[PDB]
């Protein structure tokens, strides 16, 4: 059911 | 000045933290002016970000209270009603704002914060409780009709608010008041209507329109399963 | 009783309500007595959520202000927007910093746990490095590289790089030197000796160890090669 709408890293 | 508080709100749209978007489109409200429909789809994204944050909430802590068998469910219920005065608080903070400001001001206009009042009061019926439940039921159910009405009137049916308006109301029906026919009813009026112009429909609104009809369709499917 | 709170924590985790739940294992901290594992583990998710949700704020306004930089008096608004992020990142650094200082580190008494959490110092003021500026963020870098030096030292006798904790700690240490002390040399050199310290045992690791051990190493080489590239 369902209704209206509107480069590192680490540890 | 109206403009800079926009800005920051679009700025706390950017950064993805929405509280502060309300906040400052609450304050941008209170001048009194017809929010035009930039301003307008800002403050539905902000309240509805910030309380859609809750209502996720509010789902997952009832299905653990319902997964209970205590402190346990005592504070699980806790909880739970801390994050339900959250999210009346500030579907209070809406509707008394539609209310003083913005249903108190065209055709459009008045659909689209009227459908809001509506929307408001049916995640408030979510939360509701007492006999007061039917005394919000109603209180949307009333903007629901003045939206239907206005809108059956001075929107085409291409328009995406007139289908908006159907899709939410129905949602109300089958959640809120376990009538499944009477939201397809309105919802296949609504989704043939739709098709009565599938090709006059707008160059953008193509994606609108078929977006919002699939998910018409789907519940559609949902409720007369 | 904490014990509530360890509860309450778990509901705020999940409804993604992540600032009850830090503020629950908060006043686990200040309970005094030692965290197991498993609290441990909550409140390090906890803060590092929460930071997390400041962090990335951050950034993205940081973005938005060096994409518009030409734009005069919205250019300003948005700066006073972004210290407006930075002080309530900054606060909650200080803390999970405090917390740390005045009670988990002051009783950790595992050589696990004192690592843990002379990493999780590490850390915060890392976190702390990325916002500050000048003698401020002199002064926050040479604490958390003391912080992790300490615990690096310790880790280094105490446990394996078969354990994930101490490749946890050679991955932020490592990050530490590339994106804050700009040593991308002393990164590198750093994250492949944890590396192949690792593989020299990346066989021998139990069941869960060697999918968290995994888990990490896949981080630490892919930093290798986007430091080496």
């Amino acid at each position: 059911s369902s209704s209206a709408p509107n480069r590192s890293a680490s540890e | 000045d109206k403009n800079e508080l926009v800005q920051k709100a679009k700025l706390a749209e950017q950064a993805e933290r929405y509280d502060d978007m309300a906040a400052c489109m609450k304050s941008v409200t209170e001048q009194g002016a017809e929010l035009s429909n930039e301003e307008r789809n800002l403050l539905s994204v902000a309240y509805k970000n910030v309380v859609g944050a809750r209502r996720s909430s509010w789902r997952v802590v009832s299905s653990i209270e319902q997964k209970t068998e205590e402190k346990k469910q005592q504070m699980a219920r806790e909880y739970r009603e801390k994050i339900e005065t959250e999210l009346r608080d500030i579907c209070n903070d809406v509707l008394s704002l539609l209310e003083k400001f913005l249903i108190p001001n065209q055709a459009e206009s008045k659909v689209f914060y009227l459908k809001m009042k509506g929307d408001y009061y049916r995640y408030l019926a979510e939360v509701a409780a007492g006999d007061d439940k039917k005394g919000i039921v109603d209180q949307s159910q009333q903007a629901y009709q003045e939206a239907f009405e206005i809108s059956k009137k001075e929107m085409q049916p291409t328009h995406p608010i007139r289908l908006g308006l159907a899709l939410n109301f129905s949602v109300f029906y089958y959640e809120i008041l376990n009538s499944p026919e009477k939201a397809c009813s309105l919802a296949k009026t609504a989704f043939d209507e739709a098709i009565a112009e599938l090709d006059t429909l707008s160059e953008e609104s193509y994606k609108d329109s078929t977006l919002i009809m699939q998910l018409l369709r789907d519940n559609l499917t949902l409720w007369t399963s």
